[PDB]
Protein backbone atom coordinates (compact mmCIF):
# COMPACT_ATOMS: atom_id res chain seq x y z
CA UNK A 1 0.00 0.00 0.00
CA UNK A 2 2.86 1.88 -0.32
CA UNK A 3 2.48 3.04 -3.91
CA UNK A 4 -0.94 3.19 -4.75
CA UNK A 5 -2.01 2.66 -8.72
CA UNK A 6 -4.53 5.13 -10.02
CA UNK A 7 -6.59 4.43 -13.23
CA UNK A 8 -9.90 6.51 -14.59
CA UNK A 9 -11.74 4.47 -12.00
CA UNK A 10 -10.31 5.46 -8.63
CA UNK A 11 -8.63 9.30 -9.74
CA UNK A 12 -11.78 11.26 -7.97
CA UNK A 13 -10.87 8.98 -5.04
CA UNK A 14 -7.49 9.49 -4.67
CA UNK A 15 -7.20 13.09 -5.40
CA UNK A 16 -9.46 13.75 -2.48
CA UNK A 17 -6.24 11.79 -0.22
CA UNK A 18 -3.69 13.64 -2.20
CA UNK A 19 -5.83 16.84 -1.38
CA UNK A 20 -5.22 16.58 2.13
CA UNK A 21 -1.61 14.93 2.23
CA UNK A 22 -0.49 18.20 0.70
CA UNK A 23 -1.41 20.18 3.51
CA UNK A 24 1.11 18.48 5.80
CA UNK A 25 3.67 17.23 3.36
CA UNK A 26 4.49 19.94 0.85
CA UNK A 27 7.70 18.47 -0.84
CA UNK A 28 6.33 16.54 -4.40
CA UNK A 29 9.00 14.13 -5.61
CA UNK A 30 8.34 13.28 -9.31
CA UNK A 31 8.90 11.01 -12.51
CA UNK A 32 7.24 10.40 -15.74
CA UNK A 33 7.23 8.22 -17.95
CA UNK A 34 6.87 8.17 -21.91
CA UNK A 35 7.32 6.80 -25.76
CA UNK A 36 11.09 8.62 -25.51
CA UNK A 37 12.23 11.10 -28.57
CA UNK A 38 11.44 9.93 -32.16
CA UNK A 39 12.35 13.76 -33.78
CA UNK A 40 14.69 16.31 -34.49
CA UNK A 41 13.32 19.80 -34.26
CA UNK A 42 13.31 21.07 -38.33
CA UNK A 43 15.74 24.35 -38.75
CA UNK A 44 17.76 24.41 -35.27
CA UNK A 45 20.84 23.17 -35.15
CA UNK A 46 22.94 21.72 -31.95
CA UNK A 47 24.90 24.70 -31.76
CA UNK A 48 22.28 26.94 -31.03
CA UNK A 49 22.10 28.01 -27.64
CA UNK A 50 18.37 26.76 -26.80
CA UNK A 51 18.71 23.65 -28.76
CA UNK A 52 17.69 21.44 -25.79
CA UNK A 53 14.56 23.27 -25.24
CA UNK A 54 13.41 23.44 -29.07
CA UNK A 55 14.50 19.08 -28.92
CA UNK A 56 12.29 18.74 -25.83
CA UNK A 57 9.68 21.24 -27.17
CA UNK A 58 9.23 19.24 -30.34
CA UNK A 59 9.22 15.45 -28.77
CA UNK A 60 6.79 16.57 -25.65
CA UNK A 61 4.44 18.39 -28.19
CA UNK A 62 4.03 15.30 -30.45
CA UNK A 63 4.30 12.77 -27.99
CA UNK A 64 1.60 11.61 -24.81
CA UNK A 65 2.41 10.88 -21.55
CA UNK A 66 2.23 7.48 -19.87
CA UNK A 67 2.79 7.54 -16.28
CA UNK A 68 3.31 10.07 -13.91
CA UNK A 69 4.55 9.26 -10.66
CA UNK A 70 4.28 11.80 -7.10
CA UNK A 71 5.64 10.71 -3.72
CA UNK A 72 4.36 13.32 -0.74
CA UNK A 73 6.99 14.14 1.74
CA UNK A 74 8.08 17.13 4.91
CA UNK A 75 10.73 19.09 5.60
CA UNK A 76 12.36 16.26 7.19
CA UNK A 77 11.90 14.13 4.63
CA UNK A 78 9.39 11.74 6.37
CA UNK A 79 6.32 10.08 4.60
CA UNK A 80 2.30 10.39 5.40
CA UNK A 81 1.11 6.88 7.04
CA UNK A 82 -0.38 4.75 4.86
CA UNK A 83 0.71 5.40 1.08
CA UNK A 84 3.52 8.16 0.11
CA UNK A 85 3.52 7.44 -3.78
CA UNK A 86 0.44 7.66 -6.23
CA UNK A 87 1.45 6.20 -9.89
CA UNK A 88 -0.54 7.61 -12.45
CA UNK A 89 -1.17 5.43 -15.65
CA UNK A 90 -2.60 7.10 -18.45
CA UNK A 91 -4.11 6.54 -21.61
CA UNK A 92 -2.08 5.37 -24.07
CA UNK A 93 -2.99 3.56 -27.41
CA UNK A 94 -0.41 1.16 -29.22
CA UNK A 95 -2.36 1.07 -32.22
CA UNK A 96 -3.05 5.42 -32.79
CA UNK A 97 -0.30 6.79 -30.76
CA UNK A 98 3.28 7.83 -32.31
CA UNK A 99 6.27 6.15 -30.48
CA UNK A 100 10.16 5.31 -30.24
CA UNK A 101 10.24 1.52 -30.30
CA UNK A 102 13.18 1.03 -27.63
CA UNK A 103 11.26 2.76 -25.24
CA UNK A 104 8.17 0.66 -25.23
CA UNK A 105 10.16 -2.88 -25.38
CA UNK A 106 12.05 -1.13 -22.19
CA UNK A 107 8.86 -0.40 -20.82
CA UNK A 108 6.99 -3.56 -21.21
CA UNK A 109 9.98 -4.89 -20.05
CA UNK A 110 9.40 -3.09 -16.64
CA UNK A 111 5.59 -3.99 -16.30
CA UNK A 112 3.77 -1.38 -17.99
CA UNK A 113 0.49 -2.55 -19.06
CA UNK A 114 -0.33 -1.22 -22.40
CA UNK A 115 -3.44 -2.69 -22.81
CA UNK A 116 -5.00 -2.02 -19.69
CA UNK A 117 -3.15 1.89 -20.54
CA UNK A 118 -5.72 1.64 -23.43
CA UNK A 119 -8.64 0.64 -21.69
CA UNK A 120 -8.85 1.86 -18.37
CA UNK A 121 -6.38 4.97 -18.96
CA UNK A 122 -6.48 8.12 -16.70
CA UNK A 123 -7.36 11.17 -19.12
CA UNK A 124 -4.57 14.02 -19.36
CA UNK A 125 -7.14 16.91 -19.93
CA UNK A 126 -9.52 15.46 -17.00
CA UNK A 127 -6.15 14.87 -14.84
CA UNK A 128 -5.02 18.42 -15.36
CA UNK A 129 -8.66 19.65 -14.73
CA UNK A 130 -8.35 18.14 -10.92
CA UNK A 131 -4.53 18.95 -9.95
CA UNK A 132 -5.41 22.48 -11.10
CA UNK A 133 -7.20 22.96 -8.01
CA UNK A 134 -5.61 20.76 -5.56
CA UNK A 135 -3.18 22.75 -3.89
CA UNK A 136 -0.01 20.67 -5.61
CA UNK A 137 0.20 23.26 -8.01
CA UNK A 138 0.28 27.08 -8.11
CA UNK A 139 0.47 27.57 -4.72
CA UNK A 140 3.08 28.74 -2.82
CA UNK A 141 4.96 26.46 0.16
CA UNK A 142 5.09 23.24 -1.78
CA UNK A 143 8.52 22.14 -3.55
CA UNK A 144 9.15 19.76 -6.26
CA UNK A 145 11.91 17.06 -6.14
CA UNK A 146 12.95 15.84 -9.41
CA UNK A 147 15.89 14.40 -11.67
CA UNK A 148 17.13 15.25 -14.96
CA UNK A 149 13.73 16.44 -16.03
CA UNK A 150 13.22 18.79 -18.30
CA UNK A 151 10.92 16.28 -20.21
CA UNK A 152 9.18 15.69 -17.24
CA UNK A 153 8.26 19.23 -16.74
CA UNK A 154 7.22 19.73 -20.50
CA UNK A 155 4.89 17.60 -20.40
CA UNK A 156 3.36 18.87 -17.01
CA UNK A 157 2.79 22.08 -18.66
CA UNK A 158 1.64 20.79 -21.82
CA UNK A 159 -0.82 19.01 -20.01
CA UNK A 160 -1.89 21.92 -17.44
CA UNK A 161 -2.01 24.50 -20.80
CA UNK A 162 -3.64 22.12 -22.90
CA UNK A 163 -1.45 23.83 -25.42
CA UNK A 164 1.41 23.06 -27.27
CA UNK A 165 4.70 24.70 -25.33
CA UNK A 166 5.80 28.02 -26.11
CA UNK A 167 8.11 28.68 -28.80
CA UNK A 168 10.50 30.41 -26.72
CA UNK A 169 12.19 28.39 -23.61
CA UNK A 170 12.60 32.20 -21.88
CA UNK A 171 8.50 31.85 -22.45
CA UNK A 172 8.55 28.09 -21.21
CA UNK A 173 10.24 29.16 -17.91
CA UNK A 174 7.88 31.73 -17.10
CA UNK A 175 4.73 29.53 -16.92
CA UNK A 176 6.91 27.04 -15.43
CA UNK A 177 7.72 28.97 -12.56
CA UNK A 178 3.80 30.02 -12.08
CA UNK A 179 2.91 26.28 -11.87
CA UNK A 180 6.02 25.57 -9.96
CA UNK A 181 7.62 28.75 -7.93
CA UNK A 182 10.37 26.08 -6.57
CA UNK A 183 11.92 23.44 -8.15
CA UNK A 184 15.06 21.38 -7.85
CA UNK A 185 16.77 19.06 -9.93
CA UNK A 186 18.72 16.04 -8.05
CA UNK A 187 20.91 16.00 -11.10
CA UNK A 188 21.39 19.61 -11.63
CA UNK A 189 22.64 19.39 -7.96
CA UNK A 190 24.81 16.68 -8.52
CA UNK A 191 27.08 19.07 -10.72
CA UNK A 192 28.07 20.28 -7.13
CA UNK A 193 28.83 17.43 -5.39
CA UNK A 194 32.21 15.72 -5.82
CA UNK A 195 32.25 12.46 -6.81
CA UNK A 196 28.50 11.79 -7.85
CA UNK A 197 27.88 11.07 -11.20
CA UNK A 198 25.19 8.90 -13.46
CA UNK A 199 21.62 8.23 -13.75
CA UNK A 200 18.91 7.97 -11.07
CA UNK A 201 19.76 4.19 -10.58
CA UNK A 202 23.52 4.74 -10.70
CA UNK A 203 23.15 8.01 -7.79
CA UNK A 204 20.97 5.67 -5.75
CA UNK A 205 23.54 3.04 -5.86
CA UNK A 206 26.27 5.59 -4.41
CA UNK A 207 23.91 6.65 -1.85
CA UNK A 208 23.00 3.21 -0.59
CA UNK A 209 19.13 3.81 -1.21
CA UNK A 210 16.93 0.62 -1.04
CA UNK A 211 14.71 0.84 -4.15
CA UNK A 212 10.69 0.48 -3.34
CA UNK A 213 8.41 -0.87 -6.14
CA UNK A 214 9.54 -1.57 -10.05
CA UNK A 215 12.44 0.20 -11.27
CA UNK A 216 11.86 2.45 -14.30
CA UNK A 217 8.49 2.96 -13.32
CA UNK A 218 7.10 6.73 -12.32
CA UNK A 219 5.77 6.05 -8.92
CA UNK A 220 8.96 3.99 -8.16
CA UNK A 221 11.17 6.55 -10.13
CA UNK A 222 9.54 9.49 -7.76
CA UNK A 223 9.80 7.63 -4.64
CA UNK A 224 13.66 6.72 -5.34
CA UNK A 225 13.93 10.39 -6.31
CA UNK A 226 12.46 11.28 -3.04
CA UNK A 227 15.02 9.65 -1.01
CA UNK A 228 18.17 10.63 -3.38
CA UNK A 229 16.85 14.31 -2.59
CA UNK A 230 16.70 13.63 1.25
CA UNK A 231 19.53 11.85 1.40
CA UNK A 232 22.09 13.79 -0.88
CA UNK A 233 20.56 17.24 1.17
CA UNK A 234 22.37 15.95 4.25
CA UNK A 235 25.32 14.29 3.14
CA UNK A 236 26.65 17.09 0.75
CA UNK A 237 24.62 20.24 1.55
CA UNK A 238 24.08 20.15 5.16
CA UNK A 239 20.25 19.83 5.48
CA UNK A 240 19.77 23.03 3.74
CA UNK A 241 19.43 24.08 -0.25
CA UNK A 242 20.16 27.20 -0.94
CA UNK A 243 17.11 29.53 -3.22
CA UNK A 244 19.09 31.09 -4.88
CA UNK A 245 21.57 29.03 -6.27
CA UNK A 246 20.09 25.87 -7.45
CA UNK A 247 15.78 27.11 -7.15
CA UNK A 248 14.17 25.92 -10.57
CA UNK A 249 17.27 24.81 -12.85
CA UNK A 250 16.17 22.21 -15.44
CA UNK A 251 19.15 19.74 -15.98
CA UNK A 252 20.31 20.57 -19.80
CA UNK A 253 18.25 23.45 -20.25
CA UNK A 254 19.16 27.27 -20.55
CA UNK A 255 18.48 28.07 -17.10
CA UNK A 256 21.08 28.11 -14.52
CA UNK A 257 23.84 27.60 -16.94
CA UNK A 258 24.75 18.27 -20.76
CA UNK A 259 21.82 16.79 -22.76
CA UNK A 260 18.06 17.65 -21.44
CA UNK A 261 16.59 13.99 -22.38
CA UNK A 262 17.32 11.41 -19.93
CA UNK A 263 18.91 8.72 -21.95
CA UNK A 264 19.02 5.54 -20.44
CA UNK B 1 -20.92 47.94 14.79
CA UNK B 2 -17.86 45.62 14.42
CA UNK B 3 -15.56 48.59 15.86
CA UNK B 4 -15.57 51.65 18.17
CA UNK B 5 -17.19 54.28 16.16
CA UNK B 6 -13.84 55.94 16.44
CA UNK B 7 -11.70 53.53 15.49
CA UNK B 8 -14.06 52.69 12.62
CA UNK B 9 -14.82 56.44 10.84
CA UNK B 10 -10.66 56.52 11.12
CA UNK B 11 -10.97 53.32 8.18
CA UNK B 12 -13.55 54.45 6.43
CA UNK B 13 -11.85 57.70 5.76
CA UNK B 14 -9.08 55.65 4.35
CA UNK B 15 -11.82 54.03 1.98
CA UNK B 16 -14.28 56.91 2.10
CA UNK B 17 -11.61 58.78 -0.86
CA UNK B 18 -9.62 56.70 -2.95
CA UNK B 19 -8.32 57.01 -6.36
CA UNK B 20 -5.80 56.50 -8.86
CA UNK B 21 -3.51 59.30 -7.42
CA UNK B 22 -4.09 59.21 -3.66
CA UNK B 23 -4.21 55.10 -3.84
CA UNK B 24 -0.03 55.55 -2.58
CA UNK B 25 -1.42 58.46 -0.48
CA UNK B 26 -3.96 56.60 1.51
CA UNK B 27 -2.16 53.70 1.80
CA UNK B 28 0.75 55.06 4.12
CA UNK B 29 -2.51 57.06 5.98
CA UNK B 30 -3.67 53.56 6.61
CA UNK B 31 -0.17 51.92 7.24
CA UNK B 32 0.48 55.06 10.13
CA UNK B 33 -3.16 55.92 11.18
CA UNK B 34 -4.11 52.10 12.05
CA UNK B 35 -2.69 49.86 14.26
CA UNK B 36 -1.47 46.45 12.75
CA UNK B 37 -3.85 44.48 15.08
CA UNK B 38 -6.74 46.25 13.51
CA UNK B 39 -5.97 44.61 9.91
CA UNK B 40 -8.37 41.89 10.53
CA UNK B 41 -10.83 44.44 11.12
CA UNK B 42 -9.82 46.42 8.29
CA UNK B 43 -10.51 43.00 6.34
CA UNK B 44 -13.96 42.55 7.46
CA UNK B 45 -14.68 46.39 6.45
CA UNK B 46 -13.29 46.24 2.99
CA UNK B 47 -15.14 43.11 2.06
CA UNK B 48 -18.69 43.34 3.63
CA UNK B 49 -18.89 47.41 3.92
CA UNK B 50 -17.31 48.32 0.23
CA UNK B 51 -16.69 45.50 -2.09
CA UNK B 52 -20.02 43.64 -1.32
CA UNK B 53 -21.62 46.51 -2.09
CA UNK B 54 -20.04 48.73 -4.62
CA UNK B 55 -18.60 46.35 -8.03
CA UNK B 56 -17.52 49.65 -9.95
CA UNK B 57 -14.62 49.56 -7.34
CA UNK B 58 -13.58 46.56 -7.20
CA UNK B 59 -10.52 48.03 -9.50
CA UNK B 60 -9.19 50.54 -6.81
CA UNK B 61 -9.91 48.08 -3.82
CA UNK B 62 -7.55 45.58 -5.96
CA UNK B 63 -4.95 48.35 -6.50
CA UNK B 64 -4.93 49.38 -3.41
CA UNK B 65 -4.47 45.31 -2.30
CA UNK B 66 -1.55 45.55 -5.28
CA UNK B 67 -0.06 48.72 -3.71
CA UNK B 68 -0.54 47.21 0.10
CA UNK B 69 1.91 44.71 -0.63
CA UNK B 70 1.08 42.49 2.38
CA UNK B 71 0.45 39.18 2.16
CA UNK B 72 -1.08 38.34 5.95
CA UNK B 73 -3.83 40.76 4.87
CA UNK B 74 -4.17 39.18 1.48
CA UNK B 75 -4.67 36.66 3.40
CA UNK B 76 -7.41 37.50 6.24
CA UNK B 77 -9.44 39.30 2.69
CA UNK B 78 -9.59 35.81 0.94
CA UNK B 79 -10.65 34.32 4.41
CA UNK B 80 -13.42 36.70 4.76
CA UNK B 81 -14.12 36.72 0.86
CA UNK B 82 -14.96 32.55 1.32
CA UNK B 83 -16.82 33.16 4.98
CA UNK B 84 -19.41 35.64 3.71
CA UNK B 85 -19.53 33.67 0.28
CA UNK B 86 -20.74 30.67 2.88
CA UNK B 87 -22.82 32.79 4.63
CA UNK B 88 -25.27 33.60 1.38
CA UNK B 89 -24.39 29.91 0.03
CA UNK B 90 -26.08 28.75 3.20
CA UNK B 91 -28.67 31.21 4.03
CA UNK B 92 -32.64 31.02 3.66
CA UNK B 93 -33.29 31.87 0.12
CA UNK B 94 -36.49 33.22 -0.75
CA UNK B 95 -37.67 34.81 -4.79
CA UNK B 96 -38.00 38.54 -2.81
CA UNK B 97 -34.04 38.17 -1.39
CA UNK B 98 -33.13 40.40 -4.38
CA UNK B 99 -30.07 42.01 -2.48
CA UNK B 100 -28.14 38.74 -0.76
CA UNK B 101 -27.89 37.85 -4.80
CA UNK B 102 -26.39 41.07 -5.57
CA UNK B 103 -23.83 40.56 -2.58
CA UNK B 104 -23.07 37.32 -3.66
CA UNK B 105 -22.20 38.20 -7.04
CA UNK B 106 -20.59 40.95 -5.95
CA UNK B 107 -18.46 38.73 -3.90
CA UNK B 108 -18.15 36.01 -6.29
CA UNK B 109 -16.48 38.84 -8.91
CA UNK B 110 -14.35 39.83 -5.93
CA UNK B 111 -12.99 36.62 -5.89
CA UNK B 112 -12.23 36.13 -9.27
CA UNK B 113 -9.69 39.61 -8.91
CA UNK B 114 -7.94 38.22 -6.12
CA UNK B 115 -7.55 34.48 -7.21
CA UNK B 116 -7.69 33.93 -10.84
CA UNK B 117 -7.15 37.35 -12.10
CA UNK B 118 -3.44 36.88 -9.97
CA UNK B 119 -2.84 33.24 -11.54
CA UNK B 120 -3.95 31.66 -7.88
CA UNK B 121 -6.33 28.47 -7.89
CA UNK B 122 -9.98 28.61 -6.43
CA UNK B 123 -8.91 25.69 -3.87
CA UNK B 124 -10.95 22.40 -3.98
CA UNK B 125 -11.55 22.87 -0.45
CA UNK B 126 -12.84 26.33 0.44
CA UNK B 127 -14.72 26.04 -2.32
CA UNK B 128 -15.96 23.33 -5.52
CA UNK B 129 -17.14 25.28 -8.17
CA UNK B 130 -18.31 22.35 -10.31
CA UNK B 131 -20.22 20.35 -7.87
CA UNK B 132 -22.17 24.18 -6.32
CA UNK B 133 -22.96 24.09 -10.26
CA UNK B 134 -24.67 20.93 -10.26
CA UNK B 135 -25.72 20.78 -6.77
CA UNK B 136 -28.13 24.07 -7.89
CA UNK B 137 -29.38 22.01 -10.52
CA UNK B 138 -30.77 19.74 -8.44
CA UNK B 139 -32.12 21.80 -5.50
CA UNK B 140 -34.36 24.21 -7.66
CA UNK B 141 -34.52 27.29 -9.75
CA UNK B 142 -34.23 29.14 -7.04
CA UNK B 143 -30.49 27.71 -6.15
CA UNK B 144 -29.46 27.91 -9.63
CA UNK B 145 -30.60 31.85 -10.04
CA UNK B 146 -28.38 32.51 -6.43
CA UNK B 147 -25.69 30.21 -8.42
CA UNK B 148 -25.26 30.93 -11.58
CA UNK B 149 -24.82 34.39 -11.59
CA UNK B 150 -22.34 34.29 -9.29
CA UNK B 151 -20.12 31.79 -10.59
CA UNK B 152 -20.12 34.27 -13.83
CA UNK B 153 -18.70 36.99 -12.31
CA UNK B 154 -15.70 34.89 -10.43
CA UNK B 155 -15.00 33.56 -14.13
CA UNK B 156 -15.29 36.83 -16.09
CA UNK B 157 -11.40 37.66 -14.25
CA UNK B 158 -10.17 34.41 -16.28
CA UNK B 159 -10.04 36.10 -19.06
CA UNK B 160 -6.95 38.62 -17.27
CA UNK B 161 -4.86 35.48 -16.37
CA UNK B 162 -1.91 33.62 -18.60
CA UNK B 163 -2.77 30.40 -16.18
CA UNK B 164 -6.58 30.07 -15.94
CA UNK B 165 -7.65 32.19 -19.41
CA UNK B 166 -8.78 29.58 -22.08
CA UNK B 167 -8.16 26.85 -23.27
CA UNK B 168 -7.52 26.27 -19.23
CA UNK B 169 -9.07 23.10 -18.73
CA UNK B 170 -9.83 23.59 -15.52
CA UNK B 171 -11.58 26.66 -16.85
CA UNK B 172 -13.10 24.68 -19.34
CA UNK B 173 -14.51 22.26 -16.99
CA UNK B 174 -16.83 24.93 -15.41
CA UNK B 175 -17.90 26.51 -19.04
CA UNK B 176 -18.70 22.70 -20.38
CA UNK B 177 -21.41 22.53 -17.37
CA UNK B 178 -22.48 25.84 -17.56
CA UNK B 179 -22.98 24.75 -21.57
CA UNK B 180 -24.97 21.73 -20.58
CA UNK B 181 -27.20 23.74 -17.97
CA UNK B 182 -27.80 26.26 -21.16
CA UNK B 183 -29.09 23.59 -23.37
CA UNK B 184 -31.35 22.65 -20.66
CA UNK B 185 -35.35 23.33 -21.70
CA UNK B 186 -36.34 24.71 -18.60
CA UNK B 187 -33.71 27.54 -17.84
CA UNK B 188 -35.31 30.96 -16.65
CA UNK B 189 -34.28 33.37 -19.44
CA UNK B 190 -32.12 35.31 -17.42
CA UNK B 191 -29.56 32.85 -16.63
CA UNK B 192 -29.26 31.23 -20.58
CA UNK B 193 -28.78 35.11 -21.22
CA UNK B 194 -26.07 35.41 -18.05
CA UNK B 195 -24.30 32.55 -19.56
CA UNK B 196 -24.05 33.77 -23.15
CA UNK B 197 -22.85 36.95 -21.89
CA UNK B 198 -20.04 35.37 -20.54
CA UNK B 199 -18.92 34.04 -23.11
CA UNK B 200 -18.23 36.85 -25.23
CA UNK B 201 -16.74 38.04 -22.21
CA UNK B 202 -14.18 35.43 -22.23
CA UNK B 203 -14.11 35.39 -26.31
CA UNK B 204 -15.57 31.95 -26.19
CA UNK B 205 -18.39 30.76 -28.90
CA UNK B 206 -21.05 29.30 -26.97
CA UNK B 207 -21.32 27.01 -29.86
CA UNK B 208 -18.17 25.35 -29.70
CA UNK B 209 -18.42 24.59 -25.62
CA UNK B 210 -18.56 20.44 -25.38
CA UNK B 211 -21.67 20.33 -23.34
CA UNK B 212 -21.12 16.31 -21.10
CA UNK B 213 -24.17 14.45 -19.46
CA UNK B 214 -23.58 15.18 -16.14
CA UNK B 215 -26.86 16.82 -15.34
CA UNK B 216 -28.38 13.29 -16.25
CA UNK B 217 -26.14 11.40 -13.68
CA UNK B 218 -28.67 11.20 -11.11
CA UNK B 219 -26.32 9.09 -8.75
CA UNK B 220 -23.81 11.14 -8.65
CA UNK B 221 -26.69 14.28 -7.76
CA UNK B 222 -27.77 12.14 -4.95
CA UNK B 223 -23.98 11.68 -3.38
CA UNK B 224 -22.51 15.50 -3.92
CA UNK B 225 -21.17 17.51 -0.66
CA UNK B 226 -23.32 19.92 -0.26
CA UNK B 227 -22.20 23.63 -0.48
CA UNK B 228 -25.88 24.89 -0.04
CA UNK B 229 -28.68 24.67 2.50
CL1 LIG C 1 0.69 13.92 -23.15
MG1 LIG D 1 12.58 10.25 -15.50
MG1 LIG E 1 15.01 30.20 -32.79
MG1 LIG F 1 11.38 6.63 -14.75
Amino acid sequence: QRICEVWACNLDEEMKKIRQVIRKYNYVAMDTEFPGVVARPIGEFRSNADYQYQLLRCNVDLLKIIQLGLTFMNEQGEYPPGTSTWQFNFKFNLTEDMYAQDSIELLTTSGIQFKKHEEEGIETQYFAELLMTSGVVLCEGVKWLSFHSGYDFGYLIKILTNSNLPEEELDFFEILRLFFPVIYDVKYLMKSCKNLKGGLQEVAEQLELERIGPQHQAGSDSLLTGMAFFKMREMFFEDHIDDAKYCGHLYGLGSGSGNAYEEE
Amino acid sequence: HMLEENIQEKIAFIFNNLSQSNMTQKVEELKETVKEEFMPWVSQYLVMKRVSIEPNFHSLYSNFLDTLKNPEFNKMVLNETYRNIKVLLTSDKAAANFSDRSLLKNLGHWLGMITLAKNKPILHTDLDVKSLLLEAYVKGQQELLYVVPFVAKVLESSIRSVVFRPPNPWTMAIMNVLAELHQEHDLKLNLKFEIEVLCKNLALDINELKPGNLLKDKDRLKNLDEQLS
